[PDB]
């Protein structure tokens, strides 16, 4: 029948007998009253991996059969809170009336189902937006070493994302929980948390608790996208979501692989990523774009799970811990970060700045690869030199400050049409500064063209204003 | 029945079988008295921890004493509660074996006294504090380019041999004089040497009357050395939450709790991971640190060290402690070897109290430049290789020239130095740091002689030994 | 400038052909460094086969 | 009471019965070689074998000592050499000591030891100089092949003469023809009186080469805890390492870093911190330990030189690259230091040898940065100059032991500058003719230092500086 | 899409092309297989049995006496180092390949395709 008998309680781990009618992915609960995720049905005895403290459970105790299967709490009730995976409030401020609840593990939209993917996601961070574009559906993997900057890029979406409609996610995974309280802090602070939803599972939580917490994530997502509202979901790290299935596996003594982690490892980040989508009109016109994290130890690459999820994503960003080092912040090498939905997403007067300005950052990054060494070059190159020491330099930014993207393409044109010629390397972050101020003092039917139309304004008329702001601005 | 019988042995570990209805929950304790009986046989006390149920009523059990002797079918009783700590006022002077039993001669604790449980679930979300401010501590470059933070972790990361514990020690020497609040000071894979003389510089300087201690070391079985951390911080625990005091605590190194989880792991009969390591490194490792943090109630400030198993910092128990520290300090055996003291990787080296709110913009500056300096000399090394210094030009020049100034000025004197070299030392405030190296940057002192930099405290004794030298 | 010119393309001819000598020195140490590293990775992976396929 | 062998598996072996026995027991089997019971399974206990194993076949018997790893000590074994389980093998004849200690014993407790007080002098002028031991000191001594590790060993303890300094020389892993040309070196020197020495060799199994360390100061033990000074040399423990790793890979445990198990850390603790300076109230003896190391082409940043680093309280790096560059001896001193510092010295010897290491450090990075461009006059003049001359002044020929005094007359006039005038390889010579004409004009300096234990004043040591202005050569 | 390209070579005899968009995920659901039936993995973790496989795939595109089913397929290059057993596994059964390189596609010219890396028969 459906109630059985525990026979091992190691490491966060049981086996039982009997629960004949057992199915995978059920919740059967224990004695103690915590339940269980039954993932192996072996020949003779069920393994039941432990959700909760585990301490207190001991052999020849009884697990009965709940019957369900995994299910998370949904609703617009959930939208300002900090909550745990399983879906109970932990921040205080009490409990929370979720209206209903949806399935941890379902099928994702056909082939059909889908559009493309057409409207941008803007972010405010210049080298993003310019050189390596999002849109609303799709999937980008940022990956870099430890202290690069991928939770301040994460943080700088959320926040920029009031202007825009955007019921944006963020799930912490393993985190330092006071860590997790600096940024719903942050959070607060910049007055962007009444919007968004933010999961945690800290790094004491036993370890299926790190291992389900993507996947309820999205499930949260998903609801609001098929009520038809734009959503965004973000995994803090998903590499520490693959060692806690490779202990978990391990403990459960399965067939290992490359490394040890388990052979499913590919299958599972499919299941999880694949839910991402941009659903047609006939379905609603929504959205769930993600953007996934990894953690590279040293550089490395080529290795198991980096390789996996960077064939899954269709795009992939990599941060340099020798550039942030070197002054560049946020630190993202354009010779390797490839977006393959990109000129599509962008608006049509960023289509025009923006692909020509790829192609000068790709010339000059191979002449100064090598030609920098020597101290004078031909003519011809040390043009090209100063152009792309400009382009850098105009690229830095400052820490949660979101530019939007009107000002944006008003400074990437005032870059590609060679207006900044005559100002120096070091004099740029304050050329900017004192630029925007006055784009805000003075210009501003150019920015309400942008802002509807998309569409870049009469070429006469952008002259005129950046060359009376070269007449304000002062050369150090 | 409540006693039972060992049935294996396996060193570390033994399997006993207690009858039915009656297994130890994880985590309880067990003890072992057995007469000896006949002129073969050796007397013992010992204690087991209970790790793992078996099936069949056998439990898997680590023993925290040498297990030299035990037999098939000798007794062992069950205490019914976790390894019980000793804790209160009377704590403070006191040295104790794991085992929460004093060993410092001066007698015995009081039977009256609370006694407590080392394992319980950390504090949650609700709890926490982010209150962050700098816990300044005097040297050099720890004021500089990682200030560390009071009420938050501090972590030393290095190989062995670049200084780890003289860095602790002059920490102890600056900090725990003026903290006003109960330091908590446990060795974890511990050299014996080392703890004497820490008892007696406790003693000699007074400090011993506020602090507690609790020892094991690198020849105790790696039981012993696993269940150290956890008493020494069950005793932090109480006085930060009881009496509210601001709390110090030192671990002296916490991997060797990580390497006896890898002995004693396979024996328990688990498959290995990455590198050998157990399977269940990364929640076990984050149980503990989790547990040490600064409530509101009253906050935890705790330095730890940790030894990079060879110099690989890629190696899995590292990498999953690099996440858990607020403040990381690592030390490189390349640039100790230049003499350069304390070996300080300028920069690899990451704080979160490094931002223009809690230092202040001109702090700011000053980290993130000199950052900019030493990685532009990386650069620069290679290329003179090949071509030679005399075909750089402008920016390179001076990046060589200032780099090397830069790098020896962040070595300093410490006052613990005194017994290794005949020097003074210096203490340094963080305005004559911040200064200093603006002063370098500056150039205003270019012409000094690149020999006067080192191992000194500020720009006026390098003025003092390069006058000296004929300046 | 005729012998000032033609010294010069010699020097420069030498000291490249010096500088050349260098590159290729510091590239042949770099790579004995890099194949002990590519070796003693396979070896481990090879170790944790042997370990994984006794352990089962 | 009585079991029999059911496997035999090169060297490892299996039984069924001994019912009673308990880990760490000797069981002897009717051949008469000694086994150790390390693990107890549920059905069949497994038998270490020490001792030619090839004569075992299934189904022999086995018997119980009813003992825990004894290893005989007695004065009786004092100048003989013997194996690990304290068997003679010199053919001098018997050895008659009355009583047995254990192998296994626990080290002493945080209480019970002490500083290290007082030096052991080696005599050798770069060891007492830059890296000075003290009674009751760990240190590594790590090298390369052919770098001059057992010279250092044997230089040090033939030097310790009229102390009762008993000390101990443990071959493990070692071919046949080094330990006894040395046993006929020791009985050259006379040294052979006091000291024992104990030999395992290559030839013998893995379980008598991991275990010769533990007899080794096992012996130490008995006149430690009585209260004479003790000095134990293991010829090398890296050897011990390799023979742990192929028992402990002949029984079914998981390889790591290196196919070494995690346990490696364990034995060599279990092993070096047995070495200790006991204090008054326990009987004021001592154990000063040094173990020697190999490293394959000088990586000091592999498995096995990092573990035993961390336990021991200082390092001699020994290097190749300038001993087969004719500077025979060389000590590497930006790898080199000791922990126990100051504290062993002698007074005096802290006044002159203070600084001098860092000094030489700073020296070898500047010889590198010399080495791509131009350089400033004080640095090139005051570093350069003073490395070079330290290098030369601390190079030092076979057995030719010198006494401190002597010593810190030299390391004065290196620190002080007062040879800086004489270069190259007149410094050699400079320093040879000052001992020379030291030896009958240095009388009341020489007993001051032997008395006083401190730096002589000032205007007489200059005495010697003056008088051997006028000895020296002009070159 | 090889037992649908044969039913129209076999019957219709005419030259029937079959395109396959990547064979690396292929061989990698290989590996992830061989893993899961638990057979010990070899080279860069790779199954043992990788030419056996592909080989048993790329053999049938033929040109039998009916006609054709010339083949044009694509392959990702891991870190564009060509070593790595899929890449190197497959290159043997290839009659001729074209290299494609990103410098050329991020300088905008199309397809990107080198002209001094590129062979045929
Ligand atoms: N745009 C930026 N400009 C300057 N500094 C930045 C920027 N973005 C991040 N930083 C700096 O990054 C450091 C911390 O990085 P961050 O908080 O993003 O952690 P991380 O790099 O994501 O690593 P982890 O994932 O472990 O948190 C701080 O010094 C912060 O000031
Ligand atoms: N600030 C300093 N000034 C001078 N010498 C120093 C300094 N810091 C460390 N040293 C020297 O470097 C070594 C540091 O010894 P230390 O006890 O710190 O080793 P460790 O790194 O702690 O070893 P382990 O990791 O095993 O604990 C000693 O030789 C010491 O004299
Ligand atoms: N200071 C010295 N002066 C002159 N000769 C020396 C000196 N040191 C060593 N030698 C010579 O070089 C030989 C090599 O050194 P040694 O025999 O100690 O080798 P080792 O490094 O100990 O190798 P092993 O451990 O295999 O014996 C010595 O036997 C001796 O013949
Ligand atoms: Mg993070
Ligand atoms: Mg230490
Ligand atoms: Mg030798």
């Amino acid at each position: 029948s459906d109630v059985g008998t525990v026979i091992q309680v190691g490491d966060g781990i049981a086996r039982a007998h009997g629960l004949d009618n057992v199915m995978s992915g059920e919740l059967v609960e224990f004695a103690n009253g915590v339940m269980g995720m039954a993932l192996n049905l072996e020949e003779n005895n069920v393994g039941i991996v432990i959700l909760g403290p585990y301490t207190g459970i001991k052999e020849g105790d009884e697990v009965r059969r709940t019957g369900r299967i995994m299910e998370v709490p949904v609703g617009e009730a959930l939208i300002g809170r900090v909550v745990n995976p399983l879906g109970q409030p932990v921040d205080g401020l009490g409990p929370v009336e979720t209206t209903e609840t949806r399935p941890i593990e379902s099928r994702a939209p056909g082939v059909m189902d889908r559009r493309s993917v057409h409207e941008p996601l803007q972010t405010g961070i210049k080298a993003i937006d310019a050189l390596v574009p999002i849109g609303r559906g799709q999937r980008e993997l940022i990956i870099g070493d430890r202290q690069t900057g991928k939770t301040s890029v994460a943080i700088d979406t959320i926040i920029n994302q009031k202007d825009q409609n955007m019921i944006s996610i963020y799930v912490a995974i393993g985190q330092k929980e006071s860590t997790v309280r600096t940024v719903v802090e942050t959070l607060r602070k910049h007055g962007a948390l009444d919007y968004t939803i933010v999961v945690t599972a800290s790094a004491s939580q036993p370890a299926p608790l790190l291992f389900l917490a993507p996947y309820a994530g999205v499930a949260m997502g998903e609801y609001f996208m098929y009520k038809g509202k734009h959503v965004l979901v973000v995994y803090d790290d998903l590499s520490k979501q693959a060692a806690a299935y490779r202990e978990l596996s391990l403990l459960l003594r399965r067939p290992p692989g490359r490394e040890a982690y388990p052979g499913d490892i590919f299958y599972l980040h499919s299941r999880l990523l694949e839910r991402a989508a941009k659903l047609s009109d006939a379905k609603g016109g929504g959205s769930l774009t993600a953007l996934p994290f990894v953690e590279t130890q040293a550089g490395d690459i080529s290795a198991y799970i980096p390789t996996n999820v960077i064939s899954i994503t269709d795009g992939q960003i990599f941060l340099q811990s020798d550039l942030f080092f070197s002054g560049v912040r946020p630190a993202i090498n354009a010779g390797l970060s490839v977006s393959r939905v990109g000129g599509a997403a962008q608006i049509k007067a960023m289509k025009k700045v923006a692909g020509t300005l790829r192609l000068d950052l790709a010339a000059y990054r191979e002449l100064e690869a090598f030609a920098q060494f020597g101290s004078d070059l031909d003519k011809a190159t040390q043009a090209k030199l100063a152009r792309g020491a400009r382009t850098v330099e105009v690229l830095k930014q400052d820490l949660h400050q979101p530019i939007p993207v009107e000002k944006q393409v008003l400074i990437i044109y005032a870059l590609t049409r060679g207006f900044l010629d005559d100002i120096p390397v070091e004099d740029v972050r304050r050329f900017e500064k004192e630029f925007y101020l006055f784009l805000d003092q003075n210009g501003q039917h150019l920015l309400e063209h942008i802002r509807t139309t998309k569409d870049l304004p009469n070429e006469d008329d952008l002259n005129k204003a950046i060359e009376a702001f070269k007449k304000t601005f002062v050369v150090s | 029945m409540t006693r039972g019988r060992v049935i294996q042995v396996m060193g570390p570990v033994v399997d006993v079988k207690f009858e039915n209805g009656h297994l130890p929950a994880i985590y309880n304790a067990l003890k072992i008295q057995h007469k000896a009986r006949n002129e073969n046989e050796v007397d013992i006390d010992l204690t087991l921890e209970v790790a793992l149920h078996l099936g069949d009523d056998t439990v898997r059990t680590i023993a925290m004493a040498s297990t030299d002797g035990l037999i098939r079918g000798m007794e062992v009783i069950d205490t019914g509660a976790p390894i019980s700590v000793p804790v209160g006022e009377v704590t403070l002077g006191r040295v104790f074996n794991v085992l929460g039993e004093p060993i410092d001669l001066e007698g015995d604790i009081p039977a009256d006294a609370r006694r407590d449980p080392i394992h319980r679930p950390a504090p949650k979300f609700e709890e926490l504090a982010t209150e962050v401010e700098i816990l300044e501590t005097g040297i050099k470059v720890v004021d500089l380019l990682a200030p560390y933070i009071k009420g938050g972790k501090i972590g030393l990361f290095g190989g062995a041999g670049v200084g780890k514990t003289v860095l602790i020690q002059e920490l102890i020497h600056n900090i725990a004089q003026e903290h006003g609040g109960i330091s908590v000071f446990a060795g974890v894979g511990d050299r014996t040497r080392e703890g004497n003389d820490l008892y007696h510089e406790m003693k000699d300087s007074g400090v011993i009357s506020k602090t507690a201690m609790v020892f094991g070391q690198m020849n105790e079985p790696p039981g012993a050395r696993m269940r150290v951390a956890l008493t020494g911080l069950t005793m932090a625990e109480y006085f930060r939450d009881e009496q509210g005091q601001d709390v110090l605590l030192f671990i002296d190194n916490i991997f060797r709790f990580t390497q006896a989880g890898s002995e004693v792991s396979a024996l328990l009969g688990r498959m290995p991971s990455a590198v050998g390591y157990q399977p269940t490194l990364a929640t076990e490792m984050g149980q503990l640190q989790e547990r040490i943090t600064s409530t509101a109630k009253g906050s935890i400030t705790s330095i730890q060290a940790i030894y990079v198993p060879a110099d690989d910092y890629t190696d899995p128990a590292p990498a999953t402690t690099f996440s858990h520290l607020d403040a990381t300090t690592n030390l490189e055996r390349k640039l100790a070897e230049m003499g350069i003291y304390p070996a300080v990787d300028p920069l690899a080296s990451t704080s979160r109290a490094l931002a223009p709110e809690i230092v202040g913009e001109e702090h700011y500056q000053v980290a993130r430049k000199v950052q900019q300096t030493l990685q532009r000399y990386k650069e620069l090394q290679d290329i003179i290789a090949i071509l030679g210094m005399d075909e750089l030009s402008d920016e390179d020049k001076l990046v060589v020239h200032r780099a090397r100034r830069i790098q020896f000025f962040l070595s300093q004197n410490f006052h613990v130095a005194e017994q290794f070299t005949g020097q003074p030392g210096s203490y340094v405030p963080v305005k004559e740091t911040v200064r200093g190296f603006k002063e370098i940057l500056e150039g205003k002192y270019d012409h000094l002689p690149e020999d006067a930099f080192r191992l000194v405290g500020r720009i006026e004794e390098v003025v003092e030994k390069a006058k000296a030298m004929g300046v | 400038l005729l012998d000032a010119k033609a010294s010069e393309h010699a020097a420069r001819m030498t000291a490249m052909k010096n500088a050349t000598d260098n590159a290729n020195e510091l590239i042949r140490t770099l790579t004995l460094s890099y194949n002990r590293a590519r070796q003693a990775a396979i070896t481990q992976e090879i170790t944790e086969i042997v370990a994984g396929a006794n352990a089962l």
